[PDB]
């Protein structure tokens, strides 16, 4: 398994893949692009992956698509590996995730003007340095957390704080979000990595893909800190429906793949399984 | 021509014979014309846009529109193709298939392999001897010529398993599934203007199981409708009196329409707006914004959708006080029938005369920067892009003891005492001021009549009395001892509650009415000793929460505040 910083460093060491890459990089960014094709189908940059938290996780994905030719599912660039009130306690004890903690809250939680409610991008910052570099035993307990009453389904709501990042004025076109989504390097990266790891299943018994829970939470976890970051919809204590802030209006005649897109949060069994599973 | 849908359904097994019948597709035409013909990708395709091999398998009928299988299959073919899926699982392959890959273009025909052989007739339920896994979804535009667009057999089901008696069941309806074929068909040409979905139960009988399966179809538009009003109105009167900001929504209106066929990606590129020339004038501080908006509406008991598109009329600049004009406004709406709009806009000027003498007076036993008075305009609360200031000519040009500066929230002037001894003098016991009202943009200005008294005694503070009122703690200290912004003289305390974290913290300010506020006015802001629990930069110790851009917005128990270290301390 080589990853596309080694497969850059391997296609930097030799003169024939290297002309290849930048001729079809020139080409992207007939018989000059099939010829570079035909030779790069055998190269390291060919299926190479990326890391979830590796260093310079941006120039891998950016060499990744770079290679990649210009549609509802595309390919995962990486590896295919009271209760909440003690989650927060079992936080608050460490000091690793005391002090992230405190980052991200003491970003998000300040009010600059009467319109303006939060500062959108360091709130996102602070929240994807907190899900990349904090051990997962402690980030799945603190969003994934089984509740009975009213009051920990609200806590467990407010624990990404969605009153600075999930919500906003209006909800979007969920089709609209997707395409500026697919735009940005990392969050197209992210929702590919969320579409191979929890689609539905009618052989496997758990509706899940080589029945692991484990992926397909890290492929959600993963998704925070984006403009598609998704969350709960209530303060239901057993009605756990997760969806991102946009709907199906505005959809024209492309209604039935808008339903179908929204499906993949709201209804599905193999996300939903795994998190009652894991609340178990 | 169109493809009914996008996605056909098939599962196979190892060492099926060739000639065995797969599935069937189906193409509606548009005009009558068209002939469905079917011409297959030359790759089978795998996961995630990955091509594999040439297709040497299946074959197709045109005419019938019949995919078949060619040749044979085995365990060879299979475990070769399935080197070329580059570390994933062989889980279902697709075949690409033109007809004169994105519907209506193209379709793609998904093929579930399993490396079993087939299972016998009595080992599979009828469950999955009736219907496939996924369940059907179709796609038919409206207003066209109908067909077939569907059958339910499952070919190599009763190829490999005939003498299974299985029926299959249709429940004013257009569709209508035929007797001794059990092709589907409709017989009306439809529109979404109508109804835009219909859901059926087909039920499956076998020997012996009755199935019911869910049957979604869905109806598609094209631009069928013309813009449309709601009801009559074609014009919008709107005056441009008080605001003249920047941006201000002026005028607003409704337009109905059915179509929804422009989407937001297009909807800009259809949709047209266009402001009729006329006067350069319009064009420098006018502009019209549109967006529309789905609504819901009933034909016959149910529920459509239609797009209801809103044109607005905004602002372009800050328009000055000596505006005395109107104009009409006239607007193209182009959905591409032809349809015209018209603003009877208003823009009126303002007077800026005020009242002629503020007749007023001040204590003797003030301080500094207190505040005594509001100068203001008739209107205050009208202004919004026009600025405002206000200034002092005193008379004597020697007994210079007060001051007015502006806040351009309410566009208002506050008197404030800037000299002390000047006050403190018997001789300059009633002054006579020239308030003059003036302006930045246009400079139409006014003026007035300022007379104030000095009025008491005056009687020392205490010997160890600091400088701000807020640096007392207790009750007793607060107002036995003058700060800097109070004009009685002397410090107030306010009593708060014993209800935790709130916005009623017990203090002392100098006036219960303007330094525990919640703003930061012109007045506090000048120099940091006033009222530093509304306008100060700094630490708070205790239980709290600080204001928005600044100051204490809660506190908890008593709030005193040091503001020459920027400290403050809340403490029961
Ligand atoms: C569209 O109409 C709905 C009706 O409830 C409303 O909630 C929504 O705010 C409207 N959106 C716009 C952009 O007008
Ligand atoms: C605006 O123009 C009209 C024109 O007749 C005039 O009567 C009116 O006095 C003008 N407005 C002001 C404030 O002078
Ligand atoms: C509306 O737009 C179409 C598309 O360009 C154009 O052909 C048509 O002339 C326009 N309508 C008018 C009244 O100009
Ligand atoms: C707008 O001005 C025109 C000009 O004569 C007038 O006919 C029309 O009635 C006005 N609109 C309204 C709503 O009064
Ligand atoms: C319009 O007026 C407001 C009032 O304060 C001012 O802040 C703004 O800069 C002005 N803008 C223009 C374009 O004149
Ligand atoms: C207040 O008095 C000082 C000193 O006499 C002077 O500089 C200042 O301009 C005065 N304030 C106003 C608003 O004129
Ligand atoms: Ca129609
Ligand atoms: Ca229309
Ligand atoms: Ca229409
Ligand atoms: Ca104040």
């Amino acid at each position: 398994p080589v990853d596309c910083v080694r497969a850059n460093e391997l296609c930097a060491a030799e003169s024939n893949c290297s002309s290849r890459y930048r001729t079809l990089r020139q080409c992207l960014a007939n018989k000059e692009c099939q010829a570079a094709l035909e030779v790069l189908q055998e190269s390291p940059l060919y299926d190479c992956r990326c890391k979830r938290g590796m260093k310079k996780e941006l120039q891998c994905l950016q060499i990744y698509w770079s290679i990649h030719l210009g549609e509802f599912y595309e390919a995962s660039p990486y590896e295919p590996v009271n209760h909440c009130l003690d989650a927060a306690k079992a936080c608050n004890l460490n000091d690793n995730c005391k002090k992230l903690r405190s980052s991200y809250i003491s970003i998000c939680n300040r009010e600059i003007s009467p319109t303006e409610r939060c500062n959108r991008r360091k709130c996102h910052k602070a929240l994807r340095q907190f899900f990349d570099r904090v051990p997962s035993e402690y980030t799945y307990r603190m969003l994934f957390c089984s509740c009975q009453d009213q009051a920990c389904a609200e806590r467990r709501r407010q624990t990404i704080l969605p009153s600075c990042s999930y919500e906003d004025k209006e909800k979007p076109n969920c089709l609209d979000l997707r395409g500026v989504c697919r735009t940005d390097h990392l969050c197209r990266s992210r929702l590919a990595d969320f579409h191979a790891n929890c689609r539905a299943s009618y052989q496997t018994v758990t509706s899940c893909p080589a029945d692991n829970y484990q992926a397909c939470l890290g492929s959600y976890a993963g998704m925070i800190g984006f403009d598609m970051t998704p969350n709960y919809v209530d303060s239901s204590p057993t009605g756990i429906v997760v969806s991102p802030w946009c709907s199906c209006r505005g959809s024209g005649n492309m209604e039935e793949e808008c339903e179908k897109f929204l499906r993949d949060f709201t209804e599905n069994p193999c996300l939903r399984n795994a998190i009652q599973a894991f609340g178990n | 021509l169109y493809f009914s849908r996008d996605a056909y359904w098939e599962k196979l097994y190892v060492d099926q014979a060739a000639g065995t019948p797969l599935l069937y597709v189906h193409a509606l035409r548009d005009a009558p014309e068209e002939v469905p013909s079917f011409r297959l990708g030359q790759h089978l395709y795998g996961t995630y846009r990955t091509r594999l091999h040439e297709n040497n398998w299946i074959c197709i009928q045109e005419d019938t529109g019949l995919l078949y299988l060619n040749r044979s299959l085995d365990h060879s073919s299979w475990e070769k193709l399935s080197v070329r899926n580059h570390g994933f699982p062989l889980l279902t392959v697709y075949l690409k298939v033109f007809l004169s890959c994105q519907w209506p273009g193209c379709a793609r025909v998904y093929f579930s392999f399993f490396n079993t052989s087939f299972p016998a007739c009595s080992s599979l339920k009828p469950r999955e001897l009736c219907f496939p896994e996924t369940r059907p979804s179709f796609r038919i535009r409206e207003n066209r010529p109908p067909g077939t667009f569907h059958q339910f057999r499952l070919l190599p089901v009763q190829f490999l398993c005939p003498n299974i008696s299985v029926a299959y069941r249709l429940l004013g309806l257009p569709f209508r599934c035929a007797p001794d074929s059990l092709e589907v068909s409709t017989r009306w040409a439809l529109d979404r203007e109508q109804r835009e979905k219909y859901e059926l139960v087909a039920v499956c009988t076998v020997h012996e199981e009755v199935v019911m399966v869910p049957f979604p179809v869905t109806v598609y538009d094209e631009d069928d409708s013309a813009p449309t009003f709601p009801a009559g109105v074609d014009t919008a009167s709107a005056v441009v009196e008080f605001k003249r900001k920047e941006d201000t929504v002026v005028a607003t209106l409704r337009v109905f329409d059915a179509d929804v066929v422009p989407a937001s990606g297009e909807l800009v590129r259809r949709y047209t707006s266009t402001l009729l020339p006329g006067d350069t004038w319009a064009q420098q501080t006018f502009r019209v914004e549109h967006w529309p908006n789905e609504t819901s509406v009933q034909a016959n008991g149910s529920f459509v959708r239609a797009t209801v598109h809103d044109y607005r009329l905004v602002l372009n600049r800050n328009l000055s006080i000596s505006e005395n004009r109107t104009m009409q406004l006239a607007v193209l709406v182009n959905d591409s029938g032809v349809l015209l709009l018209h603003f009877n806009v208003s823009v009126l000027p303002v007077s800026l005369h005020l009242p002629s003498t503020y007749s007023l007076s001040v204590s003797r036993r003030a301080r500094r920067f207190a505040q005594i008075g509001k100068v203001c305009v008739e209107n205050c609360q009208a202004f919004s892009g026009i600025n405002v200031q206000y200034k002092l000519h005193s008379s004597g040009a020697n007994c210079s003891t007060l001051g007015v500066v502006t806040s351009a929230e309410d566009t208002s002037g506050i008197l404030f005492v800037n000299d002390t001894k000047a006050l403190r003098r018997p001789k300059c016991a009633e002054l006579h001021y020239m308030v003059v009202a003036t302006d930045q943009q246009t400079s139409r200005q006014a003026q007035a009549q300022l007379l104030v008294t000095v009025e008491g005694s005056y009687v020392a503070e205490e010997a160890g009395c600091p400088l701000s009122c807020a640096v007392s703690k207790r009750r007793l200290e607060c107002e036995e001892c003058g700060g800097l912004g109070s004009p009685t003289g002397r410090c107030e305390w306010r009593q708060g509650d014993g209800k935790g974290i709130t916005r009623n913290f017990s203090t002392c300010s100098p006036s219960t009415k303007t330094c525990p506020d919640g703003h930061c006015d012109v007045v506090e802001t000048q120099d940091i000793n006033i009222c530093p629990q509304d306008c100060l930069r700094g630490s708070i110790v205790g239980g709290h929460e600080p204001g928005e851009p600044r100051g204490i917005k809660a506190g908890y128990g008593t709030c005193n505040c040091f503001p020459e270290e920027e400290k403050c301390f809340c403490e029961p």
